[PDB]
């Protein structure tokens, strides 16, 4: 059993990186919805990731479409994928949806989930999740620009408000995953979403027992 | 001895060695600093 | 003895490569370990941005590349017990406490004098200092050696970096068995510190 | 010379020591117009 | 170890010449070093010259010579300090001092006791203890060495010459760094002198 | 062309040694030839003593030598008319004038902006302007050549000097036929002096 125990085994299968909702009924009448790619979204993958300092890995996004009520019409949608450093839409009918250099794809909520592989993006060697630095106040401190990914605007091709909402649930596979100096795995509750920040309740690594004699808990 | 003989002569040229010994107890531990300041510089005035 | 961090030699990259007036050894401000000391980190190379050669290269260059080799000295008689754990962290990123949820610059970068830890049993970093042996290492066991040896090379996703604004390790002495002693013996027991950066490179010249 | 350190004794050893600093010349040392000496 | 004087083994002339009854090793009384000792010194062949077999000959033969090997024996535990330097002075002249400017005969010749420095600062001879180094000499560091031996060859401006009346040279043991203790240790240090004589030769048996 | 100084190019000495942060290109302070213009001179190496990293290395070095290549360009039109002595000075001290027997130190070491001289005809030192082509010199006739190059290999009587204290040599540009032009022409004619020292060698760092 050596192959289960790999850098490569171990960042495999698809997770659920972000529930997107692109709302079109009641107040929220946008039509569209921009998120940005988060391989740290959620604080079990977030932990997982930050068992390595350095990695270099290509990404496999699926997109599971439904509505509310789990139908899924023959609704047209668009996953367009902005590049790092591009502008975002700003609306549901702006220009930046007719941009060629954003990839787009068009598929139906009727058709099997849309995938599609991002490359290694970032301008370094490979992603840093640890950056201890100043890109050049407190607040940019780790703050490492070269992780941003991109981002995937996503709306209905439609004139106007369809009144559906969309869900939208991004599923990413790390593929070819290569790690450098190993971390010691968090043992404090993140607070934050870019930061080592933690509380001052320091919470102990191993669970208490009644005396270093007595093997019960 | 040598600057003693150095006095019966007017110009001298070369180099010097210095040591030193340390005459503290056997379980006498720590660090000192010897530092040469070229006759140019002036004394330094910390240890850095 | 000598420990090579991740089993690699530093070396060249395949710019100014000063031969003396920056290999030579730093020897920093010594430490006073006492009872109740939680430790110190220093941040590579902000330790030497501002010291000697190195420090006039460091803040007169655009781009920065140098591996370093670390003396941890220790001067104990035989009558003081305790233990150091002498770790280099490779983004040695600070965090904050909160009841203040970023660190301060003074934490981040405290420059040739180090910062002392206030929680380091999470490294100040939110990680378990048990588990900080994955990083290289040396004990200091006051009854088995007062020395440790650390060679780091280069580490870095980038092949170049700024010295002033990036950081590419932290190096932390952490007393995690406590200095203890009997009346009479020095309260006190230093702690020095001598950094050798190895293969230095530098460009951007003014 | 600078104190690098504190001076770290055990229990029951003296605290304060001495240092004797010795002097010479090298192989290259050399002296040149002859003197009567100061004393 | 061994230091040899003047880079030069001691030996025959090329007379009585005895095998074993003379080279045995002699040891005086022990001398007790303290912390407001100021020196010892012997003059040789003096020190033995009322000594054992040694003794009887050079009281009863008219001419003398011989070398000298000296061992200086410290007995000090880990917890003493304190530095010795051993020096051999050829043809060690005593000097009065007045405020007396002739030295008593007390002085000029101890005998196998030995005389305790009044200035040892000029040696009692008018010349610094700091250029002491000139004449054949080992440090006896408690912290490094608690031994010293000096082998001393025959030097006169004559092939022979009278052990009575004339000392070929002096054997000075003079505490340069004071002995220094804390409270408990033996509040002394014995200082064992032991005299070997070398290539002894004799004549005018009467 | 370029003219070497005595027939002797120079070289070091069979300490630190520079190899491209100080064998660079030194541009002074351009000098405006008018009509009215006497000359000026510089002390070498007191005219880089505070210039770059070779003021650096002077000013943190007990002891100095080098040699140096001065390059003299004049930038004037065919319609200027003019003839300047570009003379190398060794051991150039300045003399005072009296109706002040001694010179400020302004005038002794000008630094790199250069001082005027105020009697070109006796240099400033009791010597005559027209013997002053024993030293080594280029003329620069504005209607033949507009450059002058100069190489000087280090004259001293001591293999080491201070940059500091002692001034190797004086560089002296003096207009023997004053500058003249027409109405319309630049009232003045640019003078560039760009100095390069050679084998340039250092000790006493710090």
């Amino acid at each position: 059993g050596v192959n289960e125990a790999s850098v490569e085994h171990f960042y495999s299968r698809a997770g659920l990186v972000g529930v997107v909702e692109v709302k079109d009924s009641g107040t929220s009448q946008d039509g569209y919805t921009v998120w940005p790619i988060d391989v740290m979204g959620f604080v079990q993958q977030r932990r997982k990731l930050e068992l390595s300092t350095y990695m270099r890995f290509d990404a496999e996004f699926t997109f599971v479409s439904n509505l509310n009520d789990s139908t899924t019409p023959g609704m047209l949608l668009q996953y367009m994928y902005v590049p790092p450093g591009a502008p975002k839409p700003d609306g549901r009918k702006s220009y930046q949806w007719q941009t060629a250099t954003n990839p787009s794809i068009f598929a139906k909520l009727s058709d099997p989930p849309p995938q599609v592989s991002v490359p290694f993006m970032s301008p370094a060697s490979a992603y840093q999740w640890f950056y201890d630095g100043y890109p050049t106040t407190n607040l940019q401190y780790g703050q490492c620009p070269n992780n941003m990914m991109g981002h995937f605007a996503i709306r209905t091709v439609s004139e106007s408000t369809t009144g559906k909402n969309v869900h939208v649930r991004v599923y990413m596979r790390i593929k070819h995953v290569r790690a450098w100096v190993p971390r010691p795995f968090r043992s404090q509750a993140y607070m934050v979403k870019n930061y080592p920040t933690y509380s001052q309740t320091i919470s102990n690594t191993a669970a208490d027992r009644a005396s270093i004699t007595t093997t019960d808990y | 001895m040598v600057g003693q003989i150095c006095r019966y002569y007017t110009q001298w040229s070369g180099s010097l060695k210095v040591t030193f010994m340390f005459t503290g107890s056997f379980m006498a531990t720590g660090k000192m600093l010897i530092a040469y300041t070229p006759p140019g510089s002036a004394q330094p005035t910390t240890r850095e | 003895n000598i420990v090579l961090s991740y089993g690699e030699w530093p070396g060249y990259c395949p710019p100014t490569r000063p031969d003396v007036s920056v290999n030579r050894f730093y020897t920093l401000s010594t430490k006073s370990w006492k009872t109740e000391s939680t430790g110190w980190y220093w941040k590579f190379p902000d330790v030497l941005n501002d010291t000697g050669v190195f420090g006039q290269n460091a803040q007169f260059h655009y781009l920065y590349r140098s591996g370093f080799c670390m003396h941890v000295q220790c001067n104990a008689s035989k009558f003081h017990q305790g233990a150091l754990l002498v770790v280099v962290i490779p983004e040695f990123v600070v965090a904050a406490s909160s009841p203040g949820l970023y660190p301060d610059f003074a934490h981040t970068n405290p420059g040739k004098e180090g910062q002392v830890f206030r929680d380091p049993y999470v490294l100040d970093a939110g990680i378990p200092l048990s588990q900080a042996l994955v990083f290289p290492h040396q004990w200091i066991n006051l009854r088995t050696n007062n020395c440790a040896t650390i060679i780091m090379p280069y580490v870095n996703a980038l092949p170049f970096d700024s010295a002033l604004n990036h950081s590419n390790f932290g190096l932390a002495v952490i007393p995690i068995s406590p200095l203890k002693y009997c009346n009479g013996a020095t309260t006190e027991v230093p702690i020095t510190l001598t950094i050798a950066p190895l293969n230095s490179e530098f460009s951007g010249l003014r | 010379i600078w104190y690098q350190t504190n001076f770290v004794v055990p229990p029951d050893t003296p605290s304060e020591a001495n240092i004797i600093a010795l002097g010479a010349a090298q192989e290259n040392f050399t002296l040149k117009l002859c003197k009567d000496t100061d004393e």
